């Protein structure tokens, strides 16, 4: 449990930086891809987080998600 | 049976408030310069006076105190009072003045001689010795003194003259209450046998009796004369700057009349806090912390805050045009809080909805995390605020369950409270009423949002703060804006109570003061004693223009005419006796009989005199002054004039109250209903065909002070002159002050009923409107659903302006339709309502319990906690379910499409008003099958299938073959739709920005009582649903190229 | 070649047609300039010999033009009255030729767009074929 | 030019029939590059909100304003963020504007409980002298005050601010500068003339006699029907035609396009089989209001789709013609702009948001724009060689150079449907000539 509650505040922490930009309505892993897509240089163990944890909503689905915005 | 009820709890709340307030035993224990009051200077008390103004007066008993030239220094439990208040150039000065004692009246029973007062006051002084109720808190005597005066009781006319009185002066306040009861047991006097007195001004505070005896009005100026007094140099009991002793017959008041009109620079403090508590469950005061406190500090007069201040949990960002503060544990931030609060010292503490929320959260914070300096907010050193629960209910304003905090120095006005008892509107709400009053329509936040905020990074707690910081700020922009402080001090200047009391104490006491003020002079006591033929209107459209008029005050106009007051009156019987002529009195239609002012004029005449004199003078110096601050004071002034001359009356006719007299209000009645007969029956022959008037002139409407006429004319400014040529000849006939003056005039006229009228205003311009004027609210209840106040609101106008009933009808015709086809937007048919009571406090079970109760079932984290409004719509269901079974979410419909029932809303909110304001047009009965009994009042009307032959598809195309050479024209039927959807998308979300007030940031508004929350999510779900519908057909072109 | 020239005479003066070059193109299946000389060949000959002839000759005149400092380029047709003021107006003149023939006077433009339109509609599907430019790239896909 | 080509061949219709009759071939295009990807776009999606598009924007712009500034106050400016300032220091502030305006339409007034409030029918220019500037960075806003022109700008310019911080909060500005022009690779030149036509807002349905007349001798013109041979030779050299939004008429929206959709069909097979096609969906045509418009679904069209030179294409049409590209709209940027500003010449703004480097700069915040998350493609990568908008008043040209060595064509073309006036485009010398046509009516 531990190292699962760790990984879920490093994606929450992922989620509440500001120099990436909203974080409503895209999937983490796009919103990683275009951090990276403009040389922001987004860290590397967000993605590596992400793809370690396939198809689980808790993981990819937006902070905000469950909320109707 | 509320006002008895009410009576008897006010009395118990003073009873309770009495016992214990001897603040004797009570007592038990990195600054910006900017803060500091300005430094005081070099001041010598044997040269120069003292001059301030004074807030709020309360009284504390403690050992007596050598006051020079005053009284001994004595131990003994003697009342001091206090006079907290402001300086010219801003210190903060506490007043002690010593030595008044309470004292009451009592008559002189028969053969009474000076000889046997002194041994009636060994016995009183025996009786609370003896007696061991009063608690059994006694130190040596129980009467100071006993003096015999002259004196004449007020009520009735006896005109045998003034009659002998003893006044009874005892130590302490609280012992008026026990000695006085005791007295209407008959006290064993040797010689006089056991003798009984009657009690008079024996329920009357002492803070009042200090005001009226040396004359000293609220928030008045007062001067301590050079060499009067003393000033403490060590040991100051309070935390004010300049501590004086001085007695109470040297405190000079200058009354406010002219150059002593001026407002001392007051500070006000408008705070707030933020929370973050656990997901789903109202905060509370154990567990859930406090994270954010916010401030603003404002020096009366300025058009700016003079000081900004925000309190933040954890680092935050920096802030442009503000201080922030991180403090790493939550006991120094409430500790800091309170240090601010103390070195600020603000006299006046505001925020919203402060009194039952925020103020006892804190405390009860603050002594679960054992922060034992926090409490000590009040000016007196050493004592702990005490928070005691108290309700108020009325079947008007409703039931109100609220904590008090008791702050001793201070003055709270928590706008809520202001706000439910000087207005009605549907929700109390801040959101609703900053729409309302400003038209900013301010953002929601969810308290889940705000926890996941709070662990966020640096900026999101800098936006929290900002967001604390403006909630902040918007009462202050809503006190600057209403002008309620000032309208208060004129209150207080005018009705001679203190500041506070306008808060905490009924009508009553206003009047009390007024009556005594005005009766001293007169040497009149006041004793205790225990508790129409409106015109027939015609409902219809009258199409052509309608006078108004209008009676200036017409109770108090009657009251002054008729010498009507409480010593005017007579006896039945009595006048034969005393050989009175039978043109010194009027006969009231009642039956009861009023001496002329040839014999003697009443306090009420007087009093309703000066007031009509100070309200003339108010208005010839408005039309002069040119400084705003001093026209809004002289607007405050004559507006509060004219409350309480309205008032005095409200007072004099209560069935409940302190002097209830039923002859008044019965002789008022009558005066009113001959008055108004004899206008209408000179009105109408006047103005007559046969004295070559073109039109015979009629009266259609009236009561009490509105008498709406109709005069045959067609030109607006014939109608005006006719209408003040009117006024004039009748009020050359009504004797004395009692006039009738022209007010308005609407043309297009619509009288639905009593007190349900409407029409176009027309004031100074014959030919052009100023607005549409409508009586008789109707659509004013908070269940109701807007489209009943839209339509409403829509008929009105074509009606009046358009002029086009045929318009209205088809309007309405097609909002019905629109409305059976579901075609109106959820928003318009949500219906709120708040869990006031307990679920188990509900006699039967209601729509919203059951919602709520099922909202909980399916999620605690969205589900709203009790107290909390929750919206509802009635959805359609089965025959034979129960009523309060079909409420629903709203959020829940929109989102699995659930049917709405329809019949409901149609039979039960647009039935009735329609009804109403459409009878008189179309006559009754018919109006009813015009409206919702036709056909128009009916408006009768998984798998791929073809849209124009609805049929099942083997394939997947838009349509089957025999429907295809019609293929494009369906194309343009539905992409014509899609665009219709587009545009409004791209107008609501950026919409939102401009309402966030900021274009990068996110939007997380979730407000439940904006349109636009609703609409905008239906948009984005119809949008794709008809991108769906649309890739059915074949895709424009390629897109890989 | 006066069976053309009788046919023509017979379109205007029985049947009482509003003769455009298009329609007589369509009608008659030859090339667009051939048609519009068989119009002026008609309108020269009537006059010599006969004193009547309630002719209302329509002609078009294109060129250049001067407007708001622009060399714009002009398109016009107009009647046989204003030709002279038309032609003094424009400084260079590209193309003058016989446009529309037609017995009863015309007020506006109307009937000749409404004729026109009609025998378009009529024969789509070589809208086209007697054109002067012929392109080899539109080839019709089936 | 036109004309002078035209006069080369002697006149030869007012003569009796001849045997003989003159034959011209369409001249064929030697290259040709659509390159609209940006602009279009496949599966749609709208759960998303529009601040992604703002983000991105500023985070694509800051690279070049940068620049921008050291070649006006030299290098002894660093650019400093909004957070990072102090009172009374001089510095540089890259952002974008917001105008607070009291005239802006709101949807919520529009909606509330007011819904009349004497209603306001639409009007022209919304600007008003109470009007505000509020320059913002991803994390605060700031007022502005000083030597800026607040008419003239409008919401959404990105811009470099030079000024300081006065005690009071706002901000003074004493100088402003724009991201100027994008690089450019000059086109490679041609050997012979080569024509393009322009034309826009043709407005079918209106019923007009004198704008049918123009548009069936427009139809005529380019396709060889009519005039002399020397000016159907110089017509021969048009290789391609654009037709530019606005097809159909204000009423046949709701409908009546039933009518309208036929004859615009039967324009298009007229057109189609004698010279290339391109049509741009407009404002007013069937599809969507966002302002990247799809084109025109096929199947509205059973006629002109037969062939193959008839072409269909999104709003922004960013193609290359002969190695020179063109990149034009539909004009609801510049109404817009014009609707929210104090500019009147259409072609001073043409050239404005040329020199803004963004196509529509007010989306998406008073124009329907689609909320892009990825990247915005309004913004230019390469300045193109001729810039063109449909559905303007005034006809006009203009040719100007950036400051490092450009060379761009910005062409307004005029509404055909009142002015019965079309655009020659020269692909030699890249000169612009209007050609009008009338018809007489009394
Ligand atoms: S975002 Fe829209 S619905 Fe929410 S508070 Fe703002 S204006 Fe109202
Ligand atoms: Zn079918």
């Amino acid at each position: 449990r531990d190292e699962e509650e760790a990984e879920l505040e490093l994606l929450r922490q992922f989620d509440l930086a500001w120099q990436y930009g909203p974080c409503t309505g895209i999937t983490r892993l796009q919103r990683w891809c275009r951090a990276k897509q403009m040389g922001l240089e987004p860290p590397p163990e967000v993605w590596q987080v992400l793809k370690t944890h396939p198809g689980d909503p808790r993981f990819q689905c937006s902070l905000w998600h469950l909320y109707p915005l | 049976a509320l006002m008895e009820e009410m009576e008897a709890e006010h009395r118990l709340q003073e009873q309770e408030e009495e016992e214990l307030q001897s603040v004797l035993e009570g007592v038990a224990d990195a600054i910006d310069p900017r803060w500091l009051r300005p430094t005081p200077p070099a001041l010598d008390p044997q040269t120069e006076p003292l001059i301030f103004q004074q807030l709020e007066i309360d009284h504390y008993v403690g050992p007596a105190q050598p006051v020079p030239g005053g009284p001994p220094p004595s131990r003994g439990s003697v009342p001091v009072l206090r006079a907290f208040g402001v300086t010219d150039e801003g210190f903060s000065v506490c007043c002690h003045i010593h030595g008044f004692a309470p004292y009451f009246y009592t008559p002189a029973p028969p053969g009474f001689g000076p000889e046997h007062m002194g041994d009636l006051q060994r016995e009183l002084n025996l009786a609370i010795s003896r007696d061991s109720r009063g608690g059994r808190e006694l130190t040596g005597p129980a009467v100071l003194a006993v003096e015999l005066c002259s004196r004449e009781s007020m009520f009735g006319y006896h005109g045998h003259g003034p009659s002998p009185f003893l006044r009874i002066t005892v130590a302490l306040p609280r012992l008026v209450a026990p000695a006085r009861r005791l007295l209407e047991q008959g006290i064993r006097v040797a010689g006089l046998g056991t003798p009984s007195f009657a009690p008079y001004e024996a329920n009357v505070d002492f803070e009042i009796r200090f005001m009226v005896d040396t004359d000293i009005v609220g928030c008045n100026w007062l001067e301590l004369p050079a060499g009067k007094y003393a000033l403490r140099l060590k040991e100051k009991a309070t935390q004010c700057q300049l501590e004086a002793d001085v007695l109470w017959s040297d405190v000079v008041s200058h009354p406010p009349e002219g150059p002593w009109q001026r407002i001392a620079p007051l500070r006000v403090l408008s705070f707030d806090i933020e929370c973050a508590g656990r997901k789903g469950i109202f905060p509370e005061p154990e567990r859930d912390p406090v994270i954010q406190i916010c401030s603003l500090g404002l020096r009366w007069g300025e058009p700016e805050p003079f000081l900004r201040l925000a309190l933040t949990l954890r680092p935050c960002a920096p802030i442009l045009g503000a201080k922030v503060q991180s403090y790493e544990k939550e006991e120094d931030l409430l500790q800091a809080w309170s240090t601010f609060i103390r070195i600020m010292d603000p006299d006046v503490i505001t925020g919203y909805n402060i009194q039952n929320f925020d103020l006892p959260y804190l405390i009860s914070r603050a002594q679960t995390l054992k922060v034992q300096t926090f409490p000590f907010l009040g000016r007196v050193a050493g004592l702990c605020s005490n928070i005691r629960d108290s309700s108020f209910q009325s079947k008007q304003t409703g039931r109100r369950d609220t904590k008090v905090v008791s702050m001793v120095g201070r003055v709270q006005m928590d706008m809520l409270q202001v706000l439910l008892r000087e207005y009605k509107l549907r929700s109390y709400t801040l959101n609703a009423v900053s729409f309302h009053f400003l038209g900013e329509q301010k953002e929601d936040v969810q308290h889940s949002i705000i926890t996941d905020l709070q662990n966020g990074n640096d900026q999101t707690r800098r936006r929290l703060a900002v967001y604390c910081l403006k909630d902040a700020y918007l009462p202050l922009r809503l006190l600057e804006r209403l002008m309620v402080l000032v309208n208060a001090v004129e209150m207080a200047r005018v009705t001679g109570v203190p500041l506070s009391y306008l808060l905490s104490r009924g009508q009553q006491v206003k009047v009390v003061s007024q009556l005594l003020r005005q009766a001293m002079h007169e040497g009149l006591l006041m004793p205790v004693v225990k508790s129409a033929t409106v015109i027939e209107p015609l409902k219809g459209y009258y199409d052509v223009p309608i006078a108004t008029l209008d009676f200036s005050s017409l109770y108090p106009s009657i009251m002054m005419a008729h010498n009507l007051c409480y010593t005017t009156l007579l006896r039945p019987g009595t006048a034969q006796k005393l050989g009175l002529t039978e043109d010194q009195f009027i006969r009231t239609p009642t039956g009861d009989e009023f001496v002329k002012t040839s014999v003697r004029k009443g306090l009420l005449p007087q009093i309703l005199e000066n007031l009509l004199s100070a309200r003339k003078r108010a208005k010839a110096e408005l039309a002069k002054e040119t400084d705003p601050l001093r026209r809004q004071v002289l607007d405050g002034r004559q507006l509060a004039l004219k409350v309480s001359a309205n008032s005095v009356y409200g007072f004099t006719g209560a069935q409940v109250g302190k002097l209830p007299c039923l002859e008044i209000s019965q002789s008022v009645t009558g005066f009113g209903r001959q008055m108004i007969e004899k206008t209408k029956q000179l009105v109408e022959s006047k103005y007559t065909v046969e004295n070559g008037y073109s039109t015979s002139a009629k009266v259609v409407y009236g009561d009490t002070d509105s008498v709406m006429c109709r005069f045959g004319v067609s030109s607006v400014a014939e109608a005006m002159a006719l209408g003040r040529e009117a006024a004039d000849w009748v009020s050359g006939h009504f004797p004395s002050p009692i006039r009738l003056e022209f007010e308005k005039v609407y043309f297009p006229y619509l009288l639905i009923s009593k007190k349900r009228y409407a029409g176009l205003l027309f004031s100074s311009r014959p030919d052009a409107h100023d607005r549409m004027d409508c009586k008789g609210l109707e659509a004013v209840r908070r269940d109701n659903c807007p489209l009943v106040a839209n339509l409403v609101t829509a008929s009105l106008r074509r009606l009046l302006i358009d002029r086009d009933p045929e318009g209205a009808v088809a309007h309405a015709q097609d909002v019905i339709s629109d409305l059976l086809c579901n075609r109106i937007d959820i928003s318009q048919l949500v219906i709120t309502k708040e869990l006031t009571r307990a679920a188990s406090d509900y006699a039967g079970k209601q729509a919203h319990v059951e919602l709520a109760e099922r909202m909980r079932k399916r999620d605690p984290g969205s589900a709203p906690s009790l107290g909390d409004r929750v919206p509802y719509v009635i959805i359609s269901a089965a025959k034979g379910v129960a009523a309060y079974m079909k409420s629903e979410d709203p959020l829940f419909v929109l989102e699995h499409s659930l049917p709405i029932d329809t019949q409901y809303y149609l039979e039960q909110q647009l039935a009735k008003p329609l009804l109403r304001i459409f009878e008189p047009i179309l006559g009754e009965g018919r109006a009813e099958a015009v409206l919702l009994r036709g056909d128009h009042t009916r408006c009768k009307t998984r798998r791929n299938c073809c849209i124009g032959c609805r049929t099942v598809l083997s394939h997947q195309g838009a349509v089957c073959e025999f429907c295809q050479p019609r293929e494009s024209e369906l194309y343009q039927k539905e992409v014509s739709h899609l665009n219709a959807l587009e545009e409004r998308f791209s107008r609501l979300w950026t919409q939102c920005q401009r309402c966030q007030g900021s274009l990068h940031e996110d939007v997380i508004c979730t407000s439940r009582d904006c349109p636009i929350f609703y609409m905008r999510k239906k948009v984005r779900k119809d949008l794709e649903d008809q991108e769906q519908l649309l890739r059915r057909f074949g895709p424009p072109g390629p897109e890989a190229w | 070649d006066q069976l053309y020239l009788e046919n023509i005479d017979e379109f205007v003066t029985d049947q009482n047609k509003i003769v455009t070059y298009k329609w007589l193109s369509y009608t008659l299946g030859v090339h667009v300039n051939q048609a519009k000389q068989m119009l002026y060949d008609y309108v020269e000959r009537k006059r010599k010999e006969n004193s009547g002839a309630q002719l209302h000759v329509t002609y078009l005149v294109s060129g250049s033009l001067i407007q708001n400092g622009h060399s714009c380029h002009k398109v016009a047709v107009v009647r046989e009255d204003k030709l002279e003021a038309v032609k003094s107006k424009l400084a260079v003149t590209a193309s003058i030729h016989v446009y529309s023939i037609q017995k009863a006077m015309l007020k506006d433009s109307g009937p000749l767009f409404n004729t026109d339109y009609d025998i378009l509609k009529s024969n789509l599907q070589n809208c086209s074929k007697f054109s002067a430019i012929q392109c080899a790239a539109a080839v019709p896909r089936a | 030019m036109f004309s002078e080509q035209a006069a080369q061949r002697a006149h030869t219709l007012l003569s009796p029939p001849s045997a003989n009759n003159a034959t011209f071939a369409r001249v064929p295009v030697a290259t040709y590059t659509n390159s609209s990807q940006p602009f279009r776009l496949g599966e749609r999606s709208f759960s998303r909100q529009y601040a992604h598009i703002y983000a991105t924007r500023l985070i694509q712009m800051r690279p070049f304003l940068e620049n921008r500034a050291q070649q006006h106050w030299g290098s002894g400016v660093g650019v400093k963020k909004l957070c990072e300032l102090q009172p009374e220091e001089k510095c540089c502030v890259v952002g974008t504007l917001f105008k607070a305006m009291p005239l802006q339409p709101s949807i919520l007034r529009e909606v509330s409980e007011e819904h009349n409030l004497l209603p306001q029918p639409p009007r022209s220019k919304y600007i008003h002298p109470d009007d505000e500037l509020v320059l913002e960075d991803e994390l605060q806003r700031i007022k502005l005050k000083g030597t800026i022109d607040v008419s003239k700008l409008v919401t959404g310019t990105v811009l470099a601010v030079f000024g300081s911080v006065r005690d009071d909060g706002k901000f003074l500005v004493e100088d402003y500068c724009f991201a100027d022009l994008a690089p450019q690779k000059p086109a490679p030149p041609l050997d012979t003339d080569r024509f393009v036509l322009l034309v826009s807002g043709l407005g079918l349905g209106g019923g007009g006699g004198e704008s049918l007349l123009g548009t069936q001798l427009l139809v005529d013109v380019v396709t060889g029907q009519l005039g002399d041979e020397g000016e159907q030779c110089s017509a021969a050299h048009v290789s391609r035609v654009i037709l530019a939004g606005n097809l159909l008429s204000h009423s046949t929206q709701s409908a009546a396009s039933v009518e309208a959709v036929k004859m615009l069909d039967e324009i298009l097979l007229q057109l189609s089989a004698s010279v290339p096609v391109d049509v741009m969906p407009g404002e007013f045509d069937p599809t969507n209001y966002t302002l990247p418009q799809q084109p025109l679904h096929p199947c509205m069209f059973p006629l002109a789709t037969a062939y193959s030179t008839l072409q269909l294409v999104t709003n922004p049409y960013q193609a290359t013609i002969d190695g020179v590209r063109f990149l034009g709209t539909s004009g609801q940027n510049v109404s817009d702009i014009f609707r929210y500003s104090s500019m009147e010449d259409h072609l001073e703004i043409l050239e404005w948001t040329l020199r803004v480097r963004h196509i529509s700069p007010t989306a998406p915040d008073t124009l329907g724009c689609y909320p892009f998350y990825k990247t915005d493609p309004f913004i230019f990568p390469e300045c193109p060689h001729v810039y063109f908008c449909g559905n303007t008043p005034s006809f006009g040209s203009k040719i100007i150079r950036g400051p490092e060595d450009q060379t761009v064509l910005l062409v307004t073309v005029p509404d055909f449907s009142a002015t019965q006036t079309a655009c020659l485009v020269n692909l030699r010398s890249l000169a612009c000539q209007p050609i009008s046509f009338s018809g007489f009516g009394a």
